[PDB]
């Protein structure tokens, strides 16, 4: 399910999910972005919602 | 030739190798500093060097 909507996932939810990689490899520590990993799936849920 | 010379000549002899002495000396207490603290330039064994570590982003992002 994923996979077949990934190339649309990935067009939408491209600022959130961007902005958590950047935060991942910048803090080098999940127990620092946790909340953006929240908004990451709050976003690809919406995503799917539509 | 007048005794005054070798007289100069015996001075000049032995301050030159005092100092020698006193150098000898020095150098053998500087070589134990230099080897028991690596703080001169003599005995600085080679460390890795710092520029072949790669920074670039890597794959994972907990490095």
């Amino acid at each position: 399910v994923l996979k077949a909507a990934a190339h649309h996932y990935g067009a939408q939810c491209d600022k959130p999910n961007k902005e958590f990689m950047l935060c991942r490899w910048e803090e080098k520590d999940p127990r620092r972005c946790l909340e953006e990993g929240k908004l990451v799936n709050q976003c690809a849920l919406d995503f799917f919602r539509q | 030739d007048g005794p005054e010379k070798n007289y100069e000549k015996t001075m000049a002899i032995l301050q030159i190798e005092a100092e020698k002495a006193e150098l000898r000396l020095k150098e053998l207490e500087v070589r134990r500093l230099m080897r028991a603290r690596g703080d001169g330039p003599w005995y600085q064994y080679p460390t890795i060097d710092k520029a072949l570590i790669d920074h670039s982003p890597k794959t994972t992002p907990d490095n």
